[PDB]
């Protein structure tokens, strides 16, 4: 029986997975999968648990310094960054008044760079040749048959072997290190991380081997070449993929969206198991495909609340004719414009929109009382909360139950969109107006016919409208599940 | 369920 792990299978510990599987995962549209991020309790390992309708439950353990930089350096230098942002959105005003809005925009630039940096770091210490757990790829049996023939030939070509046989899972994330026909493409310290993988694997489960005996080197090229052979068949005969992330409490302040191995790729979080299968059982079917697995939201009847403390001037000349043309006019939208909205007029917005759009500032948290977000029997809108820091976090950085995002995910609401630290007022316009582009709320080519992306397709898409990357589109993130606009449904 | 607490947090 196949090997996944370094380490023992505890059948209390597998039932459990199992049970879960079948009362959650099982319900889980099968072209999306379902991600767990958290630390050991040490703080040594990054665990990580993927989960897919129709496949094999995957747990993985992996030491950050198996190779300093271990998790609090990372998160230290993660929150300093963030500060920093937050205090070049603060001081905009005040730079322009002191005639220096150019060395606030390199502040900004440089930063941007940081954090590209940062998670480039991750990606590359942290994850190496594990990046493979986060493929969207479709898994295609016959193809990795083959590639494991091949692999296991490598095995018994380099091992001593001169037995132990692996979980397909753990071949998919060969796979999974991307297209290996590319130009250029180099996987040797990726290969040398799995191939050390599954040597432990193999040593842990009866089949020892010492490293110095093992030719590492020659390994590589060859399951290298296996893998360019497994993607040239692969992309001569050519899904919708979506990603839902569950984050512990300390890793939601990381912009995983942005790792250069999740960049563009359709990912949302959701904030438990419980709240994923309540938002499943609530979907709504179009009004007419892998596209009836997302919740069909209406494109009729949404409501806009547009500068409702009358100083975001910048984005209510952005959007208000775009709004009053495409929205309010032919599909029976409600209005608030340059005036705070009261918290009946939330609270119906949120029961009977099946969009709410809030350009204001924050989460509107300041409009409307949690537990009154809580009373409701159902939150039918799709939120967009496009303002500084709309998520909430802690000034730690921590992610609470009482926030926003777990209220409306609690209420019912299909999927909310926010910012997880503080972003300037054109800079996340840019943004909004791609989402709302890319999800056919708008026509295209209004910012500079209608798509139909999902709002989390959506959000991925439109972080490239963004002048900064990760200084701005890097804070925005979606919760929930897809939702596509249902142009002509009521 | 110690290693999955992750999927079970909050209410």
């Amino acid at each position: 029986l196949a090997a996944s792990a370094p380490r023992r299978s505890s059948l209390g510990f597998t039932l459990d997975l199992h049970r879960i599987q079948r009362d959650y995962i099982d319900l889980v549209p099968k072209h999306w999968h379902v991600i767990s991020l958290s630390l050991s309790d040490g703080g040594h390992d990054l665990c990580i648990t993927r989960l897919q309708a129709g496949q094999a439950p995957f747990v993985l353990r992996l030491p950050l310094e198996r190779a300093v930089f271990d998790f609090h350096t990372g998160r230290a230098e993660l929150l300093e960054i963030i500060k920093e942002i937050n205090r070049t959105c603060h001081d905009s005003r005040d730079m322009a008044a002191k005639g220096e809005r150019e060395k606030w925009w390199a502040e900004r630039e440089a930063l941007d760079q940081r954090l590209k940096e940062l998670l480039m770091n991750i990606e590359h210490v942290w994850l190496g040749g594990f990046r493979g757990v986060f493929s969207q790829h479709g898994r295609r049996p016959e193809l990795l048959e083959k590639f494991r023939a091949m692999f296991e030939g490598v095995l018994d070509k380099h091992l001593p072997s001169r037995k132990v046989v692996l979980d397909g899972n753990v071949l998919e994330l060969f796979i999974g290190l991307g297209d290996a026909t590319k130009s250029g493409a180099d996987f040797d310290e990726e290969l040398t991380d799995l191939l050390y993988f599954v040597v432990d694997i193999l040593q842990f489960h009866g089949e020892r081997n010492a490293y110095d005996e093992i030719d590492f080197d020659s390994m590589v090229v060859e399951t290298m070449d296996a893998l360019m052979a497994y993607h040239a068949e692969a992309n001569a005969a050519p899904s919708h993929a979506h990603t839902i992330l569950v984050l512990d409490k300390q890793l939601h302040v990381f912009p995983w969206e942005s790792l250069p191995c999740l960049q563009g790729l359709a990912v949302s979080r959701i904030p438990s198991l419980a709240c994923l299968r309540k938002l499943l059982l609530d979907r709504r079917r179009s009004s007419s495909d892998p596209r009836s697995a997302g919740h069909h939201a209406p494109l009729s009847g949404g409501t806009y609340i547009l500068n409702p403390s009358s100083d975001l001037l910048s984005t209510q000349k952005t959007f208000e004719s775009l709004f009053s043309t495409h929205l309010h006019s032919p599909n029976s939208w409600t209005r608030i414009i340059s005036r705070p909205p009261t918290e009946p007029e939330f609270l119906s917005a949120l029961t009977h929109s099946p969009i709410l759009l809030y350009f204001g500032h924050g989460s509107g948290a300041q409009y409307i009382r949690s537990r009154n977000i809580r009373h409701l029997d159902h939150c039918r809108a799709t939120v967009l909360l496009m303002g500084c820091s709309s998520a909430a976090l802690t000034a730690k950085g921590e992610f609470e139950p009482s926030g926003p995002v777990w209220n409306y995910m609690l209420a019912g609401a299909p999927a909310v969109v926010g910012t997880l630290w503080d972003v300037t007022d054109r800079d996340i316009d840019r943004f909004a107006g791609g989402v709302l582009e890319g999800w056919g709320v708008l026509p295209e080519g209004c910012m500079g016919g209608r798509n139909g992306l999902s709002l989390v397709q959506a959000v991925a898409k439109a972080r490239d409208r963004c002048r900064f990357r990760y200084v701005t589109a890097a804070a925005a993130v979606v919760y929930g599940i897809p939702v596509y606009v249902d142009v002509d449904g009521k | 369920h110690s290693q999955l607490e992750v999927l079970f947090q909050g209410p």
